[PDB]
RNA sequence: ACCAAAGCUAGCUCAACAUACUAAACAAAUACAAAAAUACACCAAAAUAAAAUAAAACAUUCACCUAACAUUAAAGUAUAGGAGAUAGAAAUUUUUAUCCUGACGCUAUAGAGAUAGUACCGUAAGGGAAAGAUGAAAGAAUAAAAUAAAAGUAAAAAAAAGCAAAGAUUACCCCUUCUACCUUUUGCAUAAUGGUUUAACCAGAAAAAAUCUAACAAAGAGAACUUUAGCUAGAUACCCCGAAACCAGACGAGCUACCCAUGAGCAGUUUAAAAGAACCAACUCAUCUAUGUGGCAAAAUAGUGAGAAGACUUGUAGGUAGAGGUGAAAAGCCUAACGAGCCUGGUGAUAGCUGGUUGUCCGAGAAAGAAUUUUAGUUCAACCUUAAAAAUACCCCAAAAACCCUAAAUUCCAAUGUAUUUUUAAGAGAUAGUCUAAAAAGGUACAGCUUUUUAGAAACGGAUACAACCUUGACUAGAGAGUAAAAUCUUAAUACUACCAUAGUAGGCCUAAAAGCAGCCAUCAAUUGAGAAAGCGUUAAAGCUCAACAAAUUCACCAACAUAAUCCCAAAAACUAAUAACAAACUCCUAGCCCAAUACCGGACUAAUCUAUUGAAACAUAGAAGCAAUAAUGUUAAUAUGAGUAACAAGAAGCCUUUCUC
RNA sequence: GUUUACCAAAAACAUCACCUCUAGCAUUACUAGUAUUAGAGGCAAUGCCUGCCCAGUGACACCAGUUUAACGGCCGCGGUAUUCUGACCGUGCAAAGGUAGCAUAAUCACUUGUUCUCCAAAUAAGGACUUGUAUGAAUGGCCACACGAGGGUUUUACUGUCUCUUACUUCCAAUCAGUGAAAUUAACCUUCCCGUGAAGAGGCGGGAAUAAAAAAAUAAGACGAGAAGACCCUAUGGAGCUUUAAUU
RNA sequence: UCGGAGUACAAAAAACCCUCCGAGUGAUUUUAAUCUAGACAAACCAGUCAAAAUAACCAUAACAUCACUUAUUGAUCCAAAAUUUUGAUCAACGGAACAAGUUACCCUAGGGAUAACAGCGCAAUCCUGUUCUAGAGUUCCUAUCGACAAUAGGGUUUACGACCUCGAUGUUGGAUCAGGACACCCAAAUGGUGCAACCGCUAUUAAAGGUUCGUUUGUUCAACGAUUAAAGUCCUACGUGAUCUGAGUUCAGACCGGAGCAAUCCAGGUCGGUUUCUAUCUAUUAUAAAUUUCUCCCAGUACGAAAGGACAAGAGAAAUGGGACCAACCUCACAAACGCGUCUCAGAGAUAAUUAAUGAUUUAAUCUUAACCUAAUUAACUCAUAAUAAAUCCAGCCCUAGAACAGGGCACA
RNA sequence: AGUAAGGUCAGCUAAAUAAGCUAUCGGGCCCAUACCCCGAAAAUGUUGGUUAUACCCUUCCCGUACUACCA
């Protein structure tokens, strides 16, 4: 007969994880890009409008499993928490960047 | 080449045939 | 020993100088149909060049391409361009005369086409060759000297067997081992392409950026420019053959289509007929068949046919010319090819397409991701080559990477093992893939099928033969040695035989009839022993047999599956001792010059020419190029094979030229 | 009568006839003519006929409009007389809805339609039946005389066409004498069978056969020789023809 | 062209004329600024995020939101608008500023990279055999058949793939000559039967020989007439055109119907239409030892209620095929050749299915991949037998011998 | 096979404002029937989705239509 399926061709968006644990990253480097929320941002990690994770401070990237406390203004998320049984807590994975360089140091500029 | 599952007792690779012949069952004597 | 071989002149090429540029010969005849002494005339003319090509198509555009007055610079700048391809000035600058001119140009397939625009092929425009060799004397031809070396033959035919050879061997064969060579492909002994063989001739060319060497250096360069180590100079580079076509100008209607002039043919026979009537010759066309097919003939011969007083055949001569002529339209004919002639010029037209591409040796060495009137091609990325700089590359433990279920396993990373990797500067090729194992998809859970991902391979050994499977780190020499993959695969299977039968009772029900034996229901009971029945049978009965008596005691689940076409296919073998043996490009042993390859790239040497200096029985260091041919249905010339084969011709006798036969 | 000189001589073209169209006129055609003339075309004598349609296109008028012997066109759905058929009726669209005639034809397919005659036997031939839903009226329909190197069928007569080949002559042929060519050719010391293999082997593998040469024959193979396949596809390769392609 | 899910199971990437959903924009107001560290992605062109800093406004305020939110889009040049800015189903969506048909009148460069014919691969389709019995067969599975299903093999048909050939592998049917297979049509032997006999149905074994002549069609096929012991199936480049045929397909001409405004087109029909080759090599160029039908007879017997009606054995005559010959007839104008005419044509061994005897494993029985002996029994095949037979005159002439070369005669002829 | 394309009252048409004609049903006129006049009833093939429906899309079903070519 004839083909009925159309438009199935599309290149991948290269969504995935960029920096593994232990990689030394600087401020602005994109830790990971994702379609849905696969890894939630953690300490010293921002979040762009396209749900990409970028480090805010120079340091070492670390991955961690932590608890999830949703924003009360998010109606869908708080509803899921409400229906949970008393003995359960949500767990999500997070990406952290432990700072390495200190904020600054004091040096002698003038001795009057 | 043929599929993984066929209807005609797919002929094994010659190296695999030696494997099937050296791993036979020898009943105790 | 024939055929052949050798020679160095003829002359030519590119300049320079230069008079200033249609030669030589013109007695007579020369534009009547040229080379024919002699009569009232006409005579003459101009209209932009177009296109093949480039823009990967093609419409605007496309250098030079008729007419510039040059050189050093301004400058490939200003501008003009489907602003694409490419096209491209000027203002303003520079330039000292005459001699010193000859040759790192050829030597008879070269150099002009040339011994010559002559032979010869074309009606015409036009195309256009091959061809020379003695010596001081050939007024030394019983003449002399020289290579006796190409293919092809002769001297001298051949003796089983094989890409014609190698290993050898006392010995030519006999033995053993080897699927011609290029091109083109995933893969060719292939029955895919090309070549009969020999000689001669025939195909890589450019310097912007770069690397190597050198001069001078914050400056370099013999003006005009470039400059934050640069500038100047040298060296290192990019082919040949081929279309159908397109445009312009010439020459062709002596063949043929049609027409205008001027002529010439149609006998007999039949009819008041010279009626596009009738029979049949000359004459003109060419229906059918057979010979012929490199033929007698680039369209014919033999037989047979149609017209034959007309819209008919035919001679001479003239007219219409390619964007056209002509046509009783067949897209016919216009000089043996006309969906539009031929010749020359534009022309070395242009081809992503086919074929070809000439010495030795050595180093490293790539199968496809993305766009594309693009998938027969290009331009990028990856990979790779040459040179250079730098520091980290592979392997990589623990930790770490998602939410319903989910395998093999990947990503990332210290150690460790090992030398690899990145960056910078130059680059081309490739971008048409085949199978095996693994995970999938389409299909017939078909294909030597097709589309992707991971991995492997493309032995001169093994699977008899064999691109893809297995053994293998591809050097040279040896008449040494150890080993790896590996050589005939299993079963071809099933005997089951004694003895013996009687009770209630045709159990109830059911049905035409149901007596163990359609069905329903129940399944008790005599006898030590035997089921209200396991099978067969009867319309229903009867009857046979099997369970139970006794007798008696090898073992007994299961395992059976037709055939193809030229002629079956190593020969053969059940036991003398087997973790044997024989067996490679692997690995040891003795010496070394110390490890394969297609496209592309790198390096070292070198045959033969000329020139600058050496050399002086034929070379050395350098500088230059018409610098190397087993392959283009290659060119010219010469040789073979087919083959002494196909095919060709003269009537007889005699007294020789006269009589006979047709 | 004419045509594809060199594979088609015909059913093609031409042709007398009929019809449409354009032109009122002078020194080179038409024409030394003047609408009973002359050109641009169609269709094919004669005979009987040539039906309906200017909506579209074209032409004319160049305005309304007029023209089909100008290019061209010339219909559905549903019901209805016991059954069948459909005179008739409802409804819709059109510029009109295929009229006369002929017909399984040279006429898509169905197709070897059905039937009769011809034959011992008929996918042939002739005569009828006939929606041919794709026949059809000067892109002409239909009928007939004569004519035809056109195409098909039948009877009669003849015969080597054939059942079934044979005899004898001439040109070829083979031997002798003379002259002496062509396509072709990688090298060949040039076998058969099965198997293998770029999938059809003289050459590889496993086996068989095997003194060497000459002359005369038959054509199975050498994917025989001949023409860089005419079929097919590809090429940002050509050309001829047509127009409602683009530019002009 | 762009996005989402599976193929792509766990970092990324990853294809098909693969399987399923979408997009070529709306609604609303929070109308969303300037400037810069660092990165994801990627051939390129493009696409994406983004701290700090400045301005805006709670006076130390930057993510427009929702619809699977992911896609909702277009490069230069050029054109228009104020200079801010805008412009394409350029959808062939990395886009030529603007361009359709047909060629069977075709041409050129190439491709077996790519089709038609043939081989090969494969077996969907096709063919052949077996396993399984529900049932058909009055009762009765398998005398003859056998649904729903199982399994093995053949390579004939139409397909599928595009692997060898497009610097050519010539293509249907006939004519000639046939080579081969057996899944056998006839001829021979045999088992079973719903087999009395006759005529049949079915199965096993056997391939030496044989398998007709005509009307229509180009036909293979098929229908029909007549006959035969039977008019087999199939392979061989659906054998065979360097042997022939060209009616059909399959060029250029021409009509009819249809499609197209036309040029032209139609696996739609009709009429016409060049069939080349001198053989280099390989291969090859005569032994025989028959086969079938019909008649008569057995016999109107066997067998059957009757109707019907045999086999074996015996005898004879023809036909085809192999190999020969002219007395006659006939072809016949040579003394010969020739058919339409005449002549001749064979014994033994050996077997397959199947049938029977003796007999053990199993003291019965049982034809025995149990032994010994022995019997009835297809065709091939093999052989008896028959043909051939002398080594070494050969110039010349003749010949019923012959292409050449050979061979037989030449004493009485 | 593929593509194209349609279904609406009993029937045929036009619109989606489901209308018009006819048929069918009731009544009147006439001696009766028909004509004629008057009144009433009647449907969007099918499934799902189209803000909600209909003209649309989708599914199912019937039937219609073109093409099937070069060797
Ligand atoms: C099929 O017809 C084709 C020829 C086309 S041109 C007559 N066959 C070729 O072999
Ligand atoms: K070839
Ligand atoms: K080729
Ligand atoms: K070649
Ligand atoms: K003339
Ligand atoms: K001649
Ligand atoms: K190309
Ligand atoms: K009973
Ligand atoms: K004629
Ligand atoms: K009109
Ligand atoms: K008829
Ligand atoms: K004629
Ligand atoms: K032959
Ligand atoms: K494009
Ligand atoms: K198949
Ligand atoms: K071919
Ligand atoms: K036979
Ligand atoms: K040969
Ligand atoms: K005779
Ligand atoms: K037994
Ligand atoms: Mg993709
Ligand atoms: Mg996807
Ligand atoms: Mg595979
Ligand atoms: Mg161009
Ligand atoms: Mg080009
Ligand atoms: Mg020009
Ligand atoms: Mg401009
Ligand atoms: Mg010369
Ligand atoms: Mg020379
Ligand atoms: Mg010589
Ligand atoms: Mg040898
Ligand atoms: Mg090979
Ligand atoms: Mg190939
Ligand atoms: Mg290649
Ligand atoms: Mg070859
Ligand atoms: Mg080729
Ligand atoms: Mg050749
Ligand atoms: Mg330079
Ligand atoms: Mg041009
Ligand atoms: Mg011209
Ligand atoms: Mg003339
Ligand atoms: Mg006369
Ligand atoms: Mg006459
Ligand atoms: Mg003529
Ligand atoms: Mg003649
Ligand atoms: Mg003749
Ligand atoms: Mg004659
Ligand atoms: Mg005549
Ligand atoms: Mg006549
Ligand atoms: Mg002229
Ligand atoms: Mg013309
Ligand atoms: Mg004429
Ligand atoms: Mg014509
Ligand atoms: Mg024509
Ligand atoms: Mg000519
Ligand atoms: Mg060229
Ligand atoms: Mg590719
Ligand atoms: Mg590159
Ligand atoms: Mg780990
Ligand atoms: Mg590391
Ligand atoms: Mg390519
Ligand atoms: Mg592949
Ligand atoms: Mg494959
Ligand atoms: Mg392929
Ligand atoms: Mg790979
Ligand atoms: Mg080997
Ligand atoms: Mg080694
Ligand atoms: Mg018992
Ligand atoms: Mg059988
Ligand atoms: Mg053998
Ligand atoms: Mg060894
Ligand atoms: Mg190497
Ligand atoms: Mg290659
Ligand atoms: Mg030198
Ligand atoms: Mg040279
Ligand atoms: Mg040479
Ligand atoms: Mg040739
Ligand atoms: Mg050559
Ligand atoms: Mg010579
Ligand atoms: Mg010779
Ligand atoms: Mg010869
Ligand atoms: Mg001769
Ligand atoms: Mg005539
Ligand atoms: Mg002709
Ligand atoms: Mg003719
Ligand atoms: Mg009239
Ligand atoms: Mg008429
Ligand atoms: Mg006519
Ligand atoms: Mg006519
Ligand atoms: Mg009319
Ligand atoms: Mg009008
Ligand atoms: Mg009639
Ligand atoms: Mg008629
Ligand atoms: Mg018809
Ligand atoms: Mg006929
Ligand atoms: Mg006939
Ligand atoms: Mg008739
Ligand atoms: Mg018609
Ligand atoms: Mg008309
Ligand atoms: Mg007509
Ligand atoms: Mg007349
Ligand atoms: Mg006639
Ligand atoms: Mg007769
Ligand atoms: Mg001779
Ligand atoms: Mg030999
Ligand atoms: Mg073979
Ligand atoms: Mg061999
Ligand atoms: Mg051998
Ligand atoms: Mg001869
Ligand atoms: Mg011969
Ligand atoms: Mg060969
Ligand atoms: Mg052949
Ligand atoms: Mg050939
Ligand atoms: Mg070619
Ligand atoms: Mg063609
Ligand atoms: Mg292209
Ligand atoms: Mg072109
Ligand atoms: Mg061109
Ligand atoms: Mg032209
Ligand atoms: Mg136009
Ligand atoms: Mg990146
Ligand atoms: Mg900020
Ligand atoms: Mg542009
Ligand atoms: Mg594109
Ligand atoms: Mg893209
Ligand atoms: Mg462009
Ligand atoms: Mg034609
Ligand atoms: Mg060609
Ligand atoms: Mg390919
Ligand atoms: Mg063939
Ligand atoms: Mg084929
Ligand atoms: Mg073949
Ligand atoms: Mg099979
Ligand atoms: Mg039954
Ligand atoms: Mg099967
Ligand atoms: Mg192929
Ligand atoms: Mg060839
Ligand atoms: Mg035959
Ligand atoms: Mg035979
Ligand atoms: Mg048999
Ligand atoms: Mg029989
Ligand atoms: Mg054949
Ligand atoms: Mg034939
Ligand atoms: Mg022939
Ligand atoms: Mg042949
Ligand atoms: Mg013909
Ligand atoms: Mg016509
Ligand atoms: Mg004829
Ligand atoms: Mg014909
Ligand atoms: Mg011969
Ligand atoms: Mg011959
Ligand atoms: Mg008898
Ligand atoms: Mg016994
Ligand atoms: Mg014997
Ligand atoms: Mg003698």
């Amino acid at each position: 007969g004839s083909s009925k399926n159309l438009g199935g061709k599309s290149p991948g968006k290269r969504f995935g994880i960029k920096k593994m644990e232990g990689h030394y990253v600087h401020a602005g480097n994109i830790l990971a890009t994702q379609r849905h929320f696969r890894w939630h941002p953690g300490a010293h990690v921002g979040l762009g409008k396209n749900k990409c994770l970028y480090a805010l401070e120079e340091g070492v990237v670390r991955y961690t499993k932590e608890v999830y406390v949703p924003n009360p203004s998010n109606s869908e998320a708080v509803d899921l928490v409400t229906r949970l049984p008393q003995g359960a807590v949500l767990y999500k994975t997070f990406v952290h960047v432990v700072p390495a360089k200190p904020e600054g140091t004091f040096k002698l500029v003038a001795m009057l | 080449g043929s599929k993984a599952v066929t209807r005609h007792r797919r002929v094994m690779h010659f190296e695999r045939q030696k494997l099937m012949a050296v791993t036979e069952y020898i009943p105790p004597k």
